[PDB]
């Protein structure tokens, strides 16, 4: 079958380069071009670049300046490389088949997710975020952990281990500064706490941090 | 660079509807030997767009008849005769006729469900928190729908914009609800210069926002 592995860096620092290798199998790159492509949730898909079969290439204006697409027809290699990344350059790369004349022969490469950020490992704060004091007692009660100042993603997080699964939302991180934050919410019955425990295990693989967080009342 | 303006932005249906995607782009789509490259792509969450469509009306191998493609010049359109659950995801338009080659914004395709309020909860700063010197406030809206939702802070009624965050959810593949965080960072210092934390929920389900607060002095 048609398959675009891509091999790369998932961090790069920023005003260093980005070098990616897309490596096709089930069709030949005398035959057929591949394009780039990068997606962020800001600019949705964009077109970056392309190497046709005959070995000429073509760019995105915006990136002529920093950007070259290479190749190596026998090793089935094509080289994506990209200069002085910033921040804004934080995108999901691709190699890909496209404008295609074919039933068949036209994949996308797995995708290559590539952070642009100068921030050391960094192990989660982690707050319990239990309700108010004067809060009001309503019939489900909503807790939650707070997940602040890691990197880099990801972080995982479960509640009484794998015990509470249902009535929970983890939401996506968000950079605060150099940073990721996150918090994950929790809904039980009002009856069952703080009678019976929850904690929230967090884990940050990257500096090797477990924490387990009890929520307790005010 | 040719525009491509896909519509709508994001599409509700019921399994078994009919569904229509245009997309228009600012400029005729030319032929390049004979071949007008315009194509459909669809992406599902966490995996790379697939092609449906491949020069304006034909179907990729895999790809079931009930995907249709059509239009010429600056106005093209992909139809889903009858949707299943496998069809929902981003839609993306594409053309390679016009160097910088270019995407549309996307049309997301999701399910339809009965409107629902957001079930909203605030939390003061932790003590651990505080030890630290930091403030952050946070609030939780869950479970609501549709997605369209609007949070406003205010501090002993004043808005504040500045030092928020929030995080939006993916639709729900169970109950088709959508849910969010918002949270207000602060300095310790900042957040005992006032009394009443505020976070507002304006949705669709009401002309009045949700409120949610609590007073400093009374935790
Ligand atoms: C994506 O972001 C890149 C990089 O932008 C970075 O973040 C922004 C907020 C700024 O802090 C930049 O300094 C960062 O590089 C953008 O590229 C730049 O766009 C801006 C225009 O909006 C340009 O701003 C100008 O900078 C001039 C300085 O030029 C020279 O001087 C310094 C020497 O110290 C050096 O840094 C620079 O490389 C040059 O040697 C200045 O004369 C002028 O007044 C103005 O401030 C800036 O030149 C660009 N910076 C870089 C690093 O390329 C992209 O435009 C942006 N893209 C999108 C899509 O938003």
């Amino acid at each position: 079958q048609v398959q675009l592995k891509e091999s790369g860096p998932g961090l790069v620092q920023p005003s260093q380069s980005l070098s990616i290798t897309c490596t096709v199998s089930g069709f030949s790159l005398t035959t057929y071009g591949v394009h780039w492509v990068r997606q962020s949730p800001g600019k949705g898909l964009e077109w970056l670049g392309v190497i046709w079969s005959g070995g000429s290439t073509d760019y995105n204006a915006a990136f002529i300046s920093r950007l070259s697409i290479s190749k190596d027809n026998s090793k089935s290699h094509v080289f994506f490389k990209m200069n002085s990344l910033q921040a804004n350059d934080t995108a999901i790369y691709y190699c890909a088949r496209m404008r295609i004349t074919t039933d068949w022969f036209a994949y996308w490469g797995q995708g290559t997710l590539v952070t642009v950020s100068a921030a050391k490992t960094t192990p989660p704060s982690v707050y319990p975020l239990a309700p108010g004091s004067a809060a009001q007692t309503n019939s489900m009660v909503t807790l939650g952990c707070l997940v602040k100042g890691y990197f880099p993603e990801p972080v995982t997080v479960t509640w009484n281990s794998g015990s509470l699964s249902s009535g929970v939302h983890t939401f996506p991180a968000v950079l605060q500064s150099d940073l990721y934050t996150l918090s994950s919410s929790v809904t039980v019955p009002s009856s069952t706490w703080p009678s019976e425990t929850v904690t929230c295990n967090v884990a940050h693989p990257a500096s090797s941090t477990k924490v387990d967080k009890k929520i307790v009342p005010r | 660079d040719i525009l491509m303006n896909q519509t709508p932005l994001s599409l509700p249906v019921s399994l078994g509807d009919q569904a229509s995607i245009s997309c228009r782009s600012s400029q005729y789509i030319v032929h390049r030997n004979g071949n007008t490259y315009l194509e459909w792509y669809l992406q599902k969450p966490g995996q790379s767009p697939k092609l449906l469509i491949y020069k304006v009306s034909n179907r990729f191998s895999g790809v079931p008849d009930r995907f249709s493609g059509s239009g010429s010049g600056t106005d093209f359109t992909l139809k889903i005769s009858r949707v299943e659950a496998e069809d929902l995801g981003v839609y993306y338009c594409f053309q390679g006729s016009h160097v910088p080659y270019t995407f549309g914004g996307g049309t997301k395709l999701e399910l339809k469900r009965a409107d629902a309020a957001p079930t909203v909860s605030i939390f003061p700063p932790s003590s651990e928190q505080l030890t630290s010197g930091g403030a952050s406030v946070v609030c939780f809206l869950n479970n609501f729908y549709p997605k369209d939702i609007n949070v406003k802070w205010k501090i002993d009624g004043s808005e504040r914009q500045n030092g928020v965050l929030n995080s939006w959810t993916d639709q729900d593949s169970k109950d088709s609800t959508y849910s969010m965080s918002s949270t207000l960072t602060l300095t310790k210092d900042e957040y005992e210069r006032h009394n009443s934390y505020t976070c507002e929920a304006t949705h669709k389900t009401s002309t009045s926002p949700i409120v949610k607060s609590f007073n400093r002095n009374e935790c």
